[PDB]
């Protein structure tokens, strides 16, 4: 039913179109990557604090010394990708605001979409495609996807308004 | 000796028309008690000339050449029709079948893309009276059909088409429509084109032709939406007779 | 393209003010140190 | 008039885009004249009524139907194995009231264009050269400032 | 709703007669003509020619009439095109042609039966989403 | 009749005035059309310039 | 002190500002050769025939599109799988109308990206840290070889992988959810969880270890500043964290060790994407997701529509209008 | 384009052979602890 | 114009590119 | 001025009846005995003058005269038109199911 | 026609304005022809010259 | 009016960008 409603929004609001969403698919992957390297970066500047293999056993939870190299972990970032955090802070304060602004973002968009006040179309593209019909991009091409489902999903989706959609009128490319 | 398709693959030979001998002068002789067809033309464009607009007074713009951007896609091969002789002893080739067209697209300077139907859809080419025999100074001239680059189902990018489509411009819901009514309304060209197909080798033993072709015709105008350029296209044919 | 005119004067200062507001602040940073 | 300028759906606030800007005079054009109430016949004289666009759908197919909710016309995408056009149905347009009252009008391409204003409900005449109105629906001040204060909530 | 004996009850000739069959032949049926049919004909259609389905009243129209148990029994025995002309049992399935088909081998009699009592039950059920395709799915 | 100084060209001029006619899409300023001028187009002054 | 030698040293010194190594020394060149191809295609390149039908789509800027509609275009289908580069064409002309930039950019793509994975193995071994950072980056870059070349591979063409832009990477996303039910394969599921769970955890310990920042500044100055680069102490308290985010659930579902915690981060979104990576790469071979299509019902055997046909219904017109124009026979096999 | 395509062939064995012979200068010994 | 601006908007963080790794405050040690 | 010429042929009898000169092949499956023998060799000669022009197609055997006799009020013909006939599209117009 | 072009005051640069910017197009336009040389008479049939 | 449109941001950075320039001086003064 979930999958149904991510469908229903792409068809009729143009859901991902719209720049509220994108920034929330921003916070949720960024969020995400800096999940996975935040991680793996601690993992991988560990001090050798014990003799075992399983490198877990070394870690007691009331010691006072960091587990792992804030000042490798500096360096390898800063040649590797360029720029690297250096306060430890504000690295865990940047993972707590990424993905919770990313959402704020996203619920925004959503109380747009209440009042179907979309980022439906852009109004330039359509005078020139209207005018031009040699004109194509991949937003007219993705439009006529949202066509498609609305018409093929609306009778069985909204039965409560007895739509009845005669073939001949179903939009349809060559064949398909 | 003849090559096989696992010679020929990737090459480009297989959009060649086959060639002659420069030493195929000989002549075909006409008994008109028989009947003749064409077993296989094979028409190979090589030059694809775009006429200008002048846009001021009486200039008449030329032709300019263009660049091909489609590839080794463009010659019409294994076509055949009736050879009939007439009561004047010209002959009259009568298309019948065969791959008789192809989409082509070239581009002028500018940046200027002009998609034709390179075609002899229907094509009637005559020779003068009094053949007798097919010489290395026969010519035949015809002319033929050139249909809608796009047949009736095709669907512009808003959705729009003639045999299919919507029939308004959809996103623009209270758009004043008569600005828009060519683009809404989609129409079918039928023009026609002609060619010269001028004989330069015979090989009389085997009934084998090849030579030049000139052909005029018009360029795509997408269902209506603008209107055409002219095309001149020259190239090189090849022919195979055969006693019906 | 027939674009909304006022989007460029609305992405110019988009850019403009808060950038320049930014740079204020840290300009006067400096030369407190 | 004033009643009949309620009835149509570019004055609905749900019909509107977050980016598309000013007043609704922008979109559809300053409204001038009710051109009059559309009345749809076949070829056997049934009243035929058309579907009226949903809010939800930023476009809809043209289905003409009978007082019984039967599919008697449209305006077919495929045309090949068509049933329902206005052509094969001999649909026909006259009109009651407002600027159009009296008049009706047989030729299918203008049928289907009144048609087409149909399914937004009662039909108008509107100026869009004044305000160079581009012909998309915008929302009223309703829905500018429920959205404004619903995200500011 | 449920298979009651009246949905069950099919045409078995041209002079109307007419045959009831069991809830096991219609279940019988149905396994057999996804084993042997279906992969061309899932839903009533026909994937490698959709001109012609399985339609009641598309078979009604062909010659020998097909919309009765003799009629498809028949069919699997002998096909022809839609007009009678030719026997077309090379390229489609059929007993005549069980060598170069070989999932008609094994077909008996009273097989055939319950295959044909399918196709004749189930727009009975379905209804325009036999041989509609997927405009009705 | 629409000659560059109609247009308001200013650099095109000085460009052209020293021997650059010819652009890459095959124009050239004196009308030819089919024309091939090599790296030392309109184009290719102004991306040497970049870099 | 041999010429070998020291560029030797150099390629592999780590007191270069940005490091190099052999794995950069292919990175570098093929990472310029895409970036520099992709902006100008972006910005000036003319429309593409994508689907080999002789319909160019417009994808850059200066042919009408903005930043979310723009994009480089994939190579025409009539190309399929061949090898397009710059000198099989017979013009820079023929070569744009059909796509090639597409190719020149993914392919020196994936190679300079490849070589970012062991670039940073081989750093990690010049520094003496562990070696498992690029471990990690195989999920992001197992993801970027399934869009960009194994979906291509199984489907038959570069047209079909996902092109290079905003509006089109949405254009990708709905054909694929038509021809394979994306949404509906477990892979892709695992994906969601992977990225949702990721952005979850990044958020949960942002918030914990912010939570017990131990009081090292005044109320008028940034908490940040109560951590000093290289200072060797810690700068919360995790056994404050554990005592409240044990309480918050129960004892024994919060960590107390440290190492556990942060392999923990590291390994559910990386997990969770190689999955997804490889439901791409799978679908690519058309093994799809879950069909429920007419699963159930009744006694009589009517349909009795469930949430999965309502989907299918959206898909059937997604299906029906992709590439309205590409389609001649009734099955869309690829 | 012969000559871009001989251009490409020789930068492109250039740096490949550059990567070859990189890894097989003794690339274990450069680390910061063992070297043998 | 609004080519102008996307191209102008993107050349601006390539630079920011350079000067955020070229001149960033150097992290120093305790 | 501008009209799209298959939605004026639905208003002529073309959109009633099987136009012998325009209408796709799939639709001679609709009246029994038609298909595919007879809809082959009608399509192929085309084009008529007039609906009983179908009975003078060579070759016809007397059982072929006699199915095309009984079904000669459900065909009709109108002038070609060159957007339904093009393309091969009275064999395959694109539409299956 | 070119050589009429140039016999025009539309071309000569001294008919301009310090604020009226862009090209010469956007002011007189984008000339499309020659309309040809205009002789005037009077009713006795005399050639007459405009200033 | 028919005015020409560009001078609505001609005369917006004309007052912007020279003013700030002076505001960044002056507060940078005061800060040292
Ligand atoms: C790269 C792909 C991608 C990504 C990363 C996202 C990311 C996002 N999408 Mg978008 N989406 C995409 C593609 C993508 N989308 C596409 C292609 C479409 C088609 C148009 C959509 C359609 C779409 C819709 C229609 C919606 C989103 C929404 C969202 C957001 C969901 C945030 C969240 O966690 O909600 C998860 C839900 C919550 C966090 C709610 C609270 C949950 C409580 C705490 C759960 C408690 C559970 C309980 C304790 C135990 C239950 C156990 C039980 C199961 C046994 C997020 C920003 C949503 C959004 O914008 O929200 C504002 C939304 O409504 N997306
Ligand atoms: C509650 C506030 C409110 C509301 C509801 C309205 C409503 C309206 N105004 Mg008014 N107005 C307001 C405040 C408001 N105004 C204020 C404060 C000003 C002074 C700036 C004006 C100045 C003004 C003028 C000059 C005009 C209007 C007009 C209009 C009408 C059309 C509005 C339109 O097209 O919106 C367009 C709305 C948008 C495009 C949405 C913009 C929201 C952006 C996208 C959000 C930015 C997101 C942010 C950067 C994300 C970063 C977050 C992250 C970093 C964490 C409408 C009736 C017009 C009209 O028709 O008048 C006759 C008109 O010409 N208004
Ligand atoms: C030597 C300099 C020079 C010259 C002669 C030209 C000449 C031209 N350019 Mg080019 N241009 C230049 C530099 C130059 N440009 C530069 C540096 C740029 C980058 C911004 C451009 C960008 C550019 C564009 C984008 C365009 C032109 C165009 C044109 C044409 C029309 C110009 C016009 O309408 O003027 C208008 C000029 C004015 C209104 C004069 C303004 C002077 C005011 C009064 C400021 C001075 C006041 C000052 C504050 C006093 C302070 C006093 C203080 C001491 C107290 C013309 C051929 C146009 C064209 O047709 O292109 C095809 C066009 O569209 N140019
Ligand atoms: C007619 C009538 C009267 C009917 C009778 C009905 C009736 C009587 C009703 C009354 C009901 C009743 C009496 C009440 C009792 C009912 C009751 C028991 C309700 C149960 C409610 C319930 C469903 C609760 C939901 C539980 C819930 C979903 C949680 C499950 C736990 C869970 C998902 C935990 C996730 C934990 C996880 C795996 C990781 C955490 C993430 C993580 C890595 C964080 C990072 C991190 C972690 C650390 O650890 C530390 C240290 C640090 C630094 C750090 O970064
Ligand atoms: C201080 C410096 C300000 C610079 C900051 C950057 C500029 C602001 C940029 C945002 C505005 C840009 C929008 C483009 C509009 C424009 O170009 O057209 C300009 C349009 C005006 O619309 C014009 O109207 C004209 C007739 O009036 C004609 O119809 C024109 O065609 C039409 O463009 O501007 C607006 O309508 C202004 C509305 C402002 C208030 C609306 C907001 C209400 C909803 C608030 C939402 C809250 C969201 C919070 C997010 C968290
Ligand atoms: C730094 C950031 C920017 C700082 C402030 C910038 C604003 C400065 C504004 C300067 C004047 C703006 C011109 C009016 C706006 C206008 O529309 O112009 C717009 C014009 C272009 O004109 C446009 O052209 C279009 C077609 O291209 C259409 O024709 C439009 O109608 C027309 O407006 O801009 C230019 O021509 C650029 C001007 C630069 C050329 C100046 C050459 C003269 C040099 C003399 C210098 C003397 C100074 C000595 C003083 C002591
Ligand atoms: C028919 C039945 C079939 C049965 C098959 C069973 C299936 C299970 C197969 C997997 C086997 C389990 C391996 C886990 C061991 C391990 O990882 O040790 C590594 C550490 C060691 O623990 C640490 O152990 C340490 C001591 S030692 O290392 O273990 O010696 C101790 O110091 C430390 O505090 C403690 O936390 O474990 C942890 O830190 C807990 C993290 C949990 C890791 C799970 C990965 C999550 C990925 C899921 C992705 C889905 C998202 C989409
Ligand atoms: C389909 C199954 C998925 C494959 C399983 C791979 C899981 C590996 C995690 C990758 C994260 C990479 C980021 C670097 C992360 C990194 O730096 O980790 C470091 C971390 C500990 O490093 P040590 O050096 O202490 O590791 C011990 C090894 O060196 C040998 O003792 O590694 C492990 O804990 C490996 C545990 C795997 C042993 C159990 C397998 C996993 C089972 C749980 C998941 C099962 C699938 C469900
Ligand atoms: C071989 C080449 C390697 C690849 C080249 C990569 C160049 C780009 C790297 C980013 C430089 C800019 C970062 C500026 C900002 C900056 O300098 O950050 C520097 C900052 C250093 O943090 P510290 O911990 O030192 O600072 C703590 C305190 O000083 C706070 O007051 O780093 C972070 O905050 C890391 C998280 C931000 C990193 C997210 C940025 C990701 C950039 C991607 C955005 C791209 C948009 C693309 C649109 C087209
Ligand atoms: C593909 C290999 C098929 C298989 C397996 C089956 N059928 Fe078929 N069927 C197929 C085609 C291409 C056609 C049209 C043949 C023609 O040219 O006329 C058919 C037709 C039928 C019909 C007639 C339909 C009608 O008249 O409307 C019937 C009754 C039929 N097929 C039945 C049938 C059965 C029972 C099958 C399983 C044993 C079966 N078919 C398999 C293609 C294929
Ligand atoms: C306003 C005005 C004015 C002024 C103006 C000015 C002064 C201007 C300037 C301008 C300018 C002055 C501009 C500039 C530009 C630049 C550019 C645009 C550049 C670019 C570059 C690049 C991009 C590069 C890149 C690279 C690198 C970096 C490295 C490596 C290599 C390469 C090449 C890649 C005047 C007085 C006239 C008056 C009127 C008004
Ligand atoms: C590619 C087709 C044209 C051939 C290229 C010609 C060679 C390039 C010549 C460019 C002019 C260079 C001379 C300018 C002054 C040189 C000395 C200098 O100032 O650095
Ligand atoms: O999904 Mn549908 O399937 Ca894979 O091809 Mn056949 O059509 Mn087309 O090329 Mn792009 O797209
Ligand atoms: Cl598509
Ligand atoms: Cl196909
Ligand atoms: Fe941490």
């Amino acid at each position: 039913a979930i999958f149904r409603f991510l469908l229903f929004f792409q068809g009729f609001h143009n859901w991902t179109l719209n720049p509220f969403h994108m920034m929330g698919v921003a916070g949720v992957l960024g969020g995400a990557l800096l999940c996975a390297i935040h991680g793996a970066t601690v993992e991988n500047t560990l001090f050798q604090d014990g003799e075992g293999a399983s490198t877990f056993r070394a870690f007691n939870p009331t010691q006072a010394e960091e587990t792992y190299s804030m000042v490798t972990a500096n360096r390898f970032w800063s040649q590797i990708f360029g720029i690297a955090f250096s306060n430890k802070r504000w690295l865990h304060f940047f993972m707590l605001f990424v993905p919770v602004t990313g959402l704020w973002m996203s619920a925004i968009g959503v109380v747009g979409l209440a009042l179907n006040l979309r980022s439906y179309d852009f109004i330039s593209q359509e005078i020139r495609a209207a005018e031009d019909p040699e004109f194509e991009t991949f937003y007219t091409k993705n439009l006529l996807l949202n066509e498609g489902i609305r018409a093929w999903m609306a009778p069985q989706d909204q039965p409560h308004e007895n739509f009845v959609f005669p073939e001949e009128v179903l939009p349809r490319g060559n064949a398909l | 000796q003849t090559l096989t398709y696992d010679d020929i693959v990737g090459t480009g030979l297989a959009n060649k028309c086959p060639t002659l001998d420069d030493t195929a002068r000989g002549a075909y002789p006409i008994d008109s008690s028989q009947t003749y067809r064409i077993a296989r033309l094979c028409l190979q464009p090589t030059t694809f000339l775009v006429k200008e607009e002048p846009k001021n007074k009486r200039q008449e713009a030329e032709f300019v050449p263009t660049k091909l951007v489609t590839r080794e896609t463009t010659s019409l091969d294994q076509i055949q029709g009736e050879l009939k002789v007439n009561s004047d002893g010209s002959l009259t080739f009568v298309e019948e079948d065969g791959i008789d067209f192809q989409p082509v697209t070239v581009q002028m300077a500018g940046g200027e893309r002009i998609p034709l139907l390179f075609t002899v859809k229907n094509l009637v080419a005559s020779t003068q009276p009094n053949v007798t025999s097919i010489t290395t100074s026969t010519d035949f001239k015809g002319e033929f059909n050139v249909p809608s680059y796009r047949t009736a189902n095709f669907l512009d990018p808003k959705g729009r088409g003639l045999a299919s489509g919507y029939d308004s411009a959809i996103a623009l819901p209270q758009a004043k429509e008569e600005e828009l009514a060519r683009a809404n309304v989609k129409r079918f060209s039928l023009t026609k084109g002609q060619i010269s197909l001028n004989v330069a080798k015979v090989d009389g033993r085997t009934g084998e032709i090849a030579g030049t072709f000139e052909s005029e015709q018009l360029s795509d105008d997408d269902m209506g939406a603008h209107e055409p350029h002219e095309v001149k296209i020259q190239g090189v044919f090849y022919a195979s007779i055969e006693p019906a | 393209m027939e674009v909304n005119q006022l989007g460029l004067i609305a992405t110019a200062l988009f850019v403009l003010v808060p950038s320049v507001f930014l740079i204020i602040l840290y300009v006067q940073t400096e030369s407190q140190q | 008039e004033k009643l009949a300028f309620y009835d149509y759906i570019g004055n609905n606030p749900a019909k509107g885009g977050l980016f598309r800007t000013g007043p609704m005079n922008k979109g559809d054009g300053i409204a001038q004249a009710w051109k009059g109430h559309a009345v749809f016949r076949n070829k056997e004289g049934e009243e035929l009524f058309v579907r009226r666009m949903p809010a939800f759908f930023e476009s809809f197919p043209v289905i003409l139907t009978d007082k019984n909710g039967v599919v008697k016309a449209d305006i077919p995408f495929r045309r090949a194995e068509s049933k329902y056009s206005f052509e094969q149905q001999g649909v026909t347009v006259s009109f009651y009231g407002g600027e159009l009252n009296g008049q009706t009008f047989t030729d299918p391409p203008t049928v289907k264009s009144y048609a087409r204003k149909a399914i937004f409900g009662e039909i108008f005449e509107f100026d869009t050269e004044t305000l160079n109105s581009d012909g998309i629906f915008r929302t009223s001040p309703r829905g500018w400032f429920t959205f404004a204060h619903a995200v500011f909530a | 709703a449920e298979l009651t004996p009246e949905v069950l009850t099919v045409p078995l000739n041209s002079e109307g007669k007419t045959i009831t069959l069991t809830e096991k032949q219609y279940l019988e049926g149905k396994r057999l003509f996804q084993y042997a049919c279906a992969s061309c004909h899932v839903g009533g259609i026909t994937k490698t020619n959709p001109s012609l389905d399985l339609r009641t009243e598309t078979l009604a129209l062909a010659t020998p009439p097909r919309d009765n148990i003799e009629g498809l029994v028949d069919y699997m025995k002998n096909p022809t095109t839609y007009d009678g002309e030719q026997e077309i049992a090379e390229v489609h399935p059929s007993l005549r042609s069980a060598d170069i088909f070989p999932k008609m081998r094994n077909l008996t009699e009273k097989d055939l039966v319950a295959i044909a009592g399918h196709i004749l039950v189930e727009p009975k059920i379905l209804g325009d989403k036999w041989g509609g395709g997927k405009v009705y799915y | 009749l629409n000659p560059m100084w109609r247009q308001g060209m200013f650099v095109l001029p000085f460009m052209a005035r020293l021997g650059v006619t010819g652009s890459w899409s095959g124009w050239s300023i004196t009308g030819e059309t089919g024309i091939d001028p090599g790296f030392w187009s309109f184009e290719g002054v102004a991306l040497a310039h970049i870099v | 002190a041999n010429l070998w030698e020291r560029f030797c040293n150099w390629v592999t010194s780590t007191d270069n500002r940005l490091y190099v190594g052999w794995f950069g020394v292919i990175m570098i060149p093929t990472l310029l050769a895409a970036t520099i191809c992709f902006v100008i295609a972006f910005i000036a390149a003319p429309p593409v025939d994508i689907d080999g039908i002789r319909e160019p789509v417009s994808g850059s800027l200066l042919y009408g599109n903005n930043i979310i509609t723009g994009a480089v275009v994939p190579s025409s289908n009539a190309i399929g799988l061949h090898f397009y580069p710059i000198w099989e064409a017979a013009s820079l002309d023929e070569w744009l109308y059909n796509g090639g930039p597409y190719q020149l950019i993914i392919f020196h793509f994936l190679l300079g990206a490849s070589c970012y994975m062991g670039r940073q193995w081989e750093l990690s071994y010049r520094l003496g840290m562990r070696p498992w950072i690029c471990v990690a980056y195989s999920a992001p870059l197992a993801s970027a070889f399934a869009v960009f070349l194994i979906y291509p591979i199984g489907q038959g063409s570069f047209s079909d992988g996902m092109p290079l832009g905003i509006s089109g990477t949405f254009n990708f996303m709905i054909v694929f959810q038509a021809e394979h039910n994306i949404l509906m394969h477990p892979f892709h599921q695992l994906g969601v969880a992977g990225v949702f769970g990721g952005a979850l955890f990044c958020a949960m310990h942002g918030s914990l270890v912010t939570s017990s920042l131990i009081r090292e500044t005044t109320e008028t100055e940034s908490a940040n500043y109560g951590y000093k680069f290289g200072q060797e102490e810690e700068t919360y308290n995790i056994v404050a964290a554990h005592g409240y985010f044990g309480r918050l659930i129960f004892q024994y579902a919060s960590f107390n060790n440290s190492r556990s915690l942060h392999f923990f981060l590291a390994a559910w979104p990386v997990v969770g994407v190689w999955f997804t990576a490889l439901g791409i790469s799978t679908m690519a071979f058309n093994l799809n997701g879950f069909n429920f299509n007419h699963s159930v019902i009744d006694a009589k055997g009517n349909v009795i529509n469930t949430w999965a046909d309502i989907i299918n219904r959206a898909n059937l017109g997604m299906e029906v209008m992709h590439e309205r124009n590409a389609h001649n026979f009734p099955l869309d096999l690829a | 384009m012969e000559t871009l395509k001989i251009t490409v062939y020789i930068v492109v064995t250039f740096f490949v052979l550059l990567f070859v012979f990189g890894f097989l200068s003794g690339d274990p010994a450069r680390n910061p602890k063992r070297k043998d | 114009m609004e080519t102008i601006t996307y191209v102008f908007i993107f050349a601006c963080i390539i630079a920011l590119f350079f000067f955020a790794i070229f001149f960033r405050e150097p992290p120093r040690i305790t | 001025e501008l009209v799209n010429v298959v939605d004026e042929k639905l208003g002529t009898a073309y959109g009633e009846k099987i136009d012998l000169n325009n209408t796709n092949i799939a639709a001679f499956i609709q009246y029994r005995g038609l298909y595919p023998t007879l809809a082959k060799l009608i399509v192929k000669n085309a084009p008529y003058e007039s609906v009983e022009d179908v009975l003078n197609i060579p070759g016809l055997t007397e059982r072929q005269k006699q199915i095309l006799r009984e079904n000669l009020e459900h065909f009709t013909v109108t002038e070609v038109e060159t957007a339904l006939v093009e393309g091969g599209d009275r064999y395959n117009n694109g539409l299956y199911k």
